[PDB]
């Protein structure tokens, strides 16, 4: 019973991997890019199964020319004892080898190899660093990211920075966009992975992020930028990144990614004396986890220190398990920004005293002090008075009749026509 | 390795004791470049945390914010709350980001070594300095008596004196559009321009 | 059912001096208009709330000042009521888009 | 504004519809 | 059938400053309960209170003789005969919601009634399961069930006869209510079914019409409410019938907001007795406090914090701070000022309002588009 | 579609019973403390002749 | 214009809709783009002449 299912389920999957290889064997026809993302795409459904009785399957039957680098896989291999070539011995296309390898890469990753799986990948990406064809670029990127990923398991992730500097150099000049972005994307993740924010940051203002990038890739980008933003102190853009980063993310899968991103946003919008909305708190697949993140919201929006550092005792652990603690001492002792930005909100004009009352900060001229403060930056719009006590905003023009709706709208414009010449530049009518 | 910390350590501590701010830059960098990273051999110093503290006060006294955090992300959470070395500078950048000036001044006395106050007083001269900006960025008109009081500027001739420093001058009573039609004209015709040309 | 009926016309009168007068008027005293219409004031200001709240008469009350303040609103809006709608409308257009962008 | 959205979202679906009708015929090529 | 709330909202589930746990309530429960021997309103009874008293087991012991009794009159009528259809079947299940589910339980009630749908053809049967467990899972905290019956019941059911479902918005008083459902649909059924009501096992009329004016004066704030429950007849003739709720709405309606907010002081405690308090008794007295705020500060450009305590019932201190919170929340446009004591409302013009929204839904369909066209083409 | 596997699919511990699962859209204001209402008028206008 | 460019838009989506469930098998879409071009041309020639009018005269 299990081992007739088993075996229609590998029967079905090695016949993918066959439309893949096919598909890659296509993208090389015609001497155009893409169509290796099409097998590249259903990859994680491809790797979910991955048995051994595939693989071995697949590797003897793709790989007729026997030469040594399949020799390495086989010893770790192995195959039916009671228990194919799609036929003649044409040497085999470097995508296909390369695509071959990669599942290897992903299956001896799924069962918790680990060190064999550093030397396969390893095997992998030292042949494709040699090619110089934009075919396997598109493969390329998902070597990488599945070969630091090989390294992270393995707690080396600081050793792949000169490797993945090289290879993201080398894309450079190729004017590589999948590659780049990838190997952006990775080295990023391996300067956070080591708190080095300072070179993280130094390599992001000297690196252009490619536009045509994918959609994950740019979401991974926006995540790790606003990361480095957040804790470099540029609240405001911070915040913006992770908003478009969590637009882009995928909508269905992408639980943890979501999560991350949506704490970060939580302690930024604090930071920034904005309270997020109560929505995302309640929705399943993010709500216990950020349930930690909800008691401290909380009290942001009341200003109870007893409660924050309650929430503090009870929640440091998650708190750096995902590396939000620094940002949260930063929220404790901004809460009273947050508060003035909510007093300023309400009120037109108020008296300095009323300011010191309500926010519990015990001197007039305390009060004075922080409202300046936070009215020096982009917090609160107002105009201090001192001579009697006024705390008086700026007065709220009409924003139609300002030129101020014909930039708005101007930017609205560059992009739909942007959109649109996209558009019709993508047409891609075919020869037949 | 051990012996060429020491060298780095030594010559930091000369350098902020020589009173002088750029060497003392170039050699924590250097001692940084030995100090925690891929290290993992050298046995900890007992003069870590003191210099790592110190480099934390450095950055927050010329208006070094950002590298403030991030060398603090450098470094253990665990010594953040518990070395009182490092302690300090934490505790005045987060009074500073409040805005509680007068709890920076009351505990400018509060410093863990004595090989702290170099940059003490340039920090507080920074604080000082950005309140005045931030006073500029929020009043209206202030009185110079006011100014005088929470400039911290106890000497009245000092704060003239600081007034004449920045543009923010005195006053008289000692008290401290159009349409373009061009650019956006220039808008209009891209617009034009991009629903003509063909793709 | 003769004293609903002439209370009901009893405010009728009321709203109907009341907009018969303060017409001149763009910024009035609600004293003065309680004086040209012999009412009290705290009742005439009731009175022109509720006209103001149930739009039966354009204008505003500035309670700070004791004033009455009178304009109209401009009716060129409406184009944005069809610009906003067919903005919604072709958010259903993209939406199926996405579908056929699934069929891909 | 409306008209760009009008056009830009006719000319997104001007491109799914090729990006589909180009996929048919490579299926079809089989 | 069970129509007093089986008085086990208002029983010892309203303790500490509603404090209702013992009173003529528990024995209005009590004889509900002895009348048709229930175990079911004991199960909590059995735990917390009259946890081991002489009475808990000297009912059980008729009760259970009774219920035993009954079920075996049930399962010889059922297996000695074949009834088909709408049968005798049916009635060992209503027996059952009249028995288990006050013995016991709902889920062998529940079972029974399935069984019994797949055999019965006519549609009231799958109305009365609908709110007989519409009532259950307002005793249990149900709601999952609730809404697959009215799903059921309104898509397919309702193909045959009508005029059925609506009072089954009862649900719907408390599914979404604290956003959009405490009112909205929850006040447009009520209205469309306040003329024929016909359906007094759920509520007696005059409880009816004091919900649907509670709905609807949230759900309609004076956007012409007075076409459809001021000047509507038969609401107001039960409103004739009831001075409180009568002068509640009138007072909101006529401005007469020094008496609004008693009544609503008096709608805020009667309202925390019922199957509606638990849900939302604290959204609907912040509703109705914000309503009548954006009325009274609608026809006025600024008002002194005086002025509008004595004639907002009192405290101008009560009122800055209602008024601070409210305007920090987003909602009841106005700007409150300090000691000069001037709120001064900043409700933008037709104009402005009408950009603002141009923007906001023109950045959410651009983000859609811009999706969407990455998604295609890579 | 990438699973962002690189970020730990973090857990939801283990399904564990939440606070109400309703189907209860609420807003930030709902979760203060109250006293009632007429508590609040007779004690702010006592204070000047009620 | 912006009026008949609405109840063109639903007949769009309305038609959009039907595209789904019909394999290859007046257009709302057409009378759109037309109507699209002509605004866009009016109102960006409106534009630049009133504020060319702007500019050049003082």
């Amino acid at each position: 019973a299990a081992e007739h299912s088993q075996r229609e389920l590998d029967t079905v999957t090695l016949e993918d991997i066959k439309e893949h290889v096919k598909q890659l064997e296509k993208a090389v026809s015609g001497k155009e890019p893409r169509f290796v993302l099409r097998a590249l795409r259903m990859l994680p459904s491809t790797s979910r199964r991955l048995n051994h009785y595939v693989l071995y399957k697949a590797v003897q039957g793709f790989f007729t020319s026997n030469n040594a680098t399949r020799d390495f896989l086989l010893p770790f291999l192995e195959e039916p004892m009671d228990t194919f070539r799609p036929a003649a011995s044409t040497p085999l296309l470097p995508e296909v080898e390369a695509y071959l390898q990669l599942l290897v890469v992903i299956f001896m990753m799924n069962s918790k190899r680990y060190k064999e799986a550093q030397k396969i990948s390893d095997d992998l990406m030292q042949k494709i660093s040699t090619q110089n064809r934009r075919a396997l670029d598109l493969v390329a990127a998902k070597c990488y990211y599945y070969h630091a990923r090989v390294y992270e398991f393995l707690d080396k992730l600081d050793v792949v920075r000169s490797f993945l500097h090289a290879r993201l150099r080398t894309a450079t000049l190729r004017h590589d966009a999948d590659g780049q972005a990838t190997l952006l994307n990775l080295l990023l993740r391996n300067y956070l992975h080591y708190s080095l924010y300072d070179q993280a940051e130094k390599l992001v203002s000297k690196s252009v992020f490619p536009e045509q990038a994918n959609n994950n890739e740019w979401a991974r980008y926006l995540y790790y930028t606003g990361r480095i933003k957040a804790i470099q102190l540029e609240y405001s853009e911070a915040r913006r990144t992770m908003t478009n980063a969590l637009r882009k993310a995928p909508q269905h899968t992408a639980v943890g990614f979501k999560q991350t991103v949506h704490k970060l946003l939580i302690v930024v919008e604090l930071l920034l004396g904005e309270i997020p909305d109560r929505l995302q708190f309640r929705q399943p697949s993010l709500k216990r986890s950020l349930m930690p993140y909800f008691l401290l919201t909380q009290a942001v929006r009341t200003g109870n220190l007893a409660k924050f550092n309650q929430v503090l005792d009870q929640f440091g652990e998650k708190f750096q398990a995902d590396g939000t603690y620094t940002l949260i001492i930063r929220l404790r002792h901004n809460v009273i920004k947050t508060g003035v930005r909510m007093i300023s909100l309400s009120y037109s004009r108020i008296s300095l005293a009323d300011i010191a009352q309500k926010l519990q900060l015990d001197s007039p001229e305390d009060a004075e002090f922080i409202v300046a403060k936070a009215i020096r930056d982009g917090v609160i719009e107002a105009s201090i008075n001192h001579e009697k006590g006024y705390v008086q905003s700026k007065e709220m023009i009409d924003i139609y009749s300002t030129r101020e709706p014909q930039l708005a709208f101007h930017q609205r414009i560059s992009f739909c026509l942007d959109i649109h010449n996209m558009s019709v530049k993508a047409m891609r009518f075919p020869p037949k | 390795l051990i012996l060429a910390r020491d060298i780095l350590e030594i010559g930091a501590q000369w350098s902020i004791l020589r009173k002088d701010i750029p060497s003392f830059e170039r050699y924590m960098a250097q001692l940084k470049c030995y100090y925690f990273d891929y290290k993992e051999q050298l046995p900890e110093s007992a003069y870590m945390h003191q210099l790592l503290g110190l480099n934390l006060l450095f950055l927050l006294s010329q208006n070094r914010v950002a590298e403030f955090h991030t060398e603090l992300e450098r470094l253990p959470a665990k010594d953040i709350q518990t070395n009182v070395y490092i302690k300090h500078p934490v505790s005045l950048e987060q009074y500073l980001m409040e805005g509680s000036y007068n709890k920076v001044f009351l505990a400018k006395g509060n410093i863990p070594a004595e090989s702290y106050t170099f940059f003490i007083d340039i920090l507080l001269d920074t604080i000082r300095d950005e309140i005045a900006g931030c006073i500029e960025k929020a009043y209206e008109k202030i009185l110079f008596t006011e100014a005088t009081r929470i400039l911290f500027f106890n000497t009245p001739k000092k704060m003239t004196d600081y007034a004449k420093k920045r543009g923010w001058v005195l006053g008289p009573n000692n008290y401290y559009t159009t349409i373009p039609s061009t650019e956006l004209a220039k808008q209009v015709i891209e617009y034009a321009r991009q629903l003509e040309m063909i793709v | 059912i003769i004293s609903t009926h002439l209370a009901k016309l009893y405010d009728n009168l009321l709203e109907q001096n009341l907009i018969r007068v303060i017409e001149p008027f763009s910024r009035v005293q609600i004293e003065h208009i309680s004086s040209l219409i012999k009412l009290s004031k705290a009742d005439v200001e009731r009175k022109l709330s509720q006209m103001i709240l149930d739009k039966k008469f354009h204008g505003i009350l500035d309670q700070g000042e004791g004033v009455l303040i009178i304009f109209d609103e401009p009716p060129v809006d409406k184009t944005y009521e069809a610009a906003l709608e067919t903005i919604q409308n072709m958010s259903k257009v993209v939406d199926s888009l996405y579908n056929k962008a699934k069929k891909l | 504004y409306l008209a760009s959205l009008i056009r830009s979202v006719v000319a997104l679906h001007n491109l799914i519809n090729n990006k589909i009708a180009n996929r048919d015929a490579e299926k079809k090529e089989g | 059938p069970k129509n007093p709330d089986l008085r086990i909202a208002q029983l010892r589930f309203l303790l500490s400053l509603p404090e209702h746990r013992g009173d003529a309530a528990v024995r209005d429960e009590l004889m509900a309960a002895v009348r048709d021997n229930n175990m079911a309103p004991y199960y909590e009874a059995l735990c917390k209170s009259l946890d081991w008293q002489i009475d808990v087991d000297l009912l059980n012991k008729m009760k259970k003789a009774n219920e035993d009794e009954l079920k075996r009159l049930d399962e010889e009528l059922e297996d000695a005969e074949k009834n088909l259809g709408e049968s005798e079947i049916r009635d060992a299940m209503m027996a059952k919601a009249e028995y288990l589910c006050r013995i016991g339980d709902k889920e062998g009630a529940l079972t029974a009634f399935r069984k019994t749908y797949d055999k019965t053809v006519a549609l009231g049967h799958r109305l009365d399961i609908v709110f007989y467990l519409l009532r259950i899972g307002l005793f249990y905290m149900d709601n999952d069930l609730i809404t697959r019956n009215t799903e059921k019941a309104k898509s397919l059911i309702e193909e045959g006869g009508d005029w059925d479902r609506r009072n089954r918005l009862k649900v719907y008083q408390g599914l979404y209510c604290v956003a959009i459902r405490d009112f909205k649909q929850a006040a447009e059924l009520f209205l469309d079914t306040v003329s024929t009501f016909t359906s007094y096992e759920l509520m007696d009329y005059k409880t009816f019409v004091t919900y649907t004016v509670y709905v609807s004066m949230i759900a309609l704030e004076r956007p012409d409410l007075r076409e459809k429950v001021i000047k509507g007849a038969e609401i107001l003739e039960v409103l004739h019938s009831l001075p409180a709720v009568r002068q509640y709405l009138f007072s909101l309606y006529e401005c007469r907001y020094s008496v609004f907010f008693q009544s609503l002081a008096v709608v805020e405690q009667e309202m925390k007795k019922d199957w509606l308090f638990a849900p939302h008794y604290r959204y609907y007295v912040r509703e109705m406090r914000i309503h009548a705020y954006s009325q009274l500060l609608e026809s006025y450009r600024s008002l002194t914090l005086g002025y509008m305590a004595e004639a907002f019932g009192v405290g101008v201190e009560f009122i800055d701070q209602e008024l601070s919170r409210f305007i920090a929340a987003g909602r009841l446009h106005c700007k409150i000022d300090k000691v000069n004591e001037i709120v001064e409302t900043n409700r933008p013009d037709s104009k402005n309002w009408q950009y603002q929204e141009t923007i906001k839904k023109g950045d959410l369909l651009l983000n859609r588009v811009q999706k969407l066209s990455r998604v295609i083409n890579m | 579609d990438d699973e962002f596997e690189e970020f730990p699919a973090e857990d939801w511990a283990g399904l564990d019973e939440d606070e109400d699962a309703h189907v209860w859209e609420d807003n930030w204001d709902d979760d203060n403390v109250e006293d009632d209402f007429s508590n609040q008028l007779r004690a702010e206008l006592e204070k000047h002749g009620y | 214009v912006v009026k008949e460019m609405l109840e063109l838009a639903k007949n769009y989506n309305k038609a959009v809709e039907e595209e789904d469930k019909m394999t290859p098998e007046q257009d709302p879409k057409r009378h759109l783009e037309e109507h699209v071009d002509v605004l866009m041309t009016s109102n960006i020639v409106q534009c630049l002449a009133a504020m060319l009018d702007t500019v050049v005269f003082k």
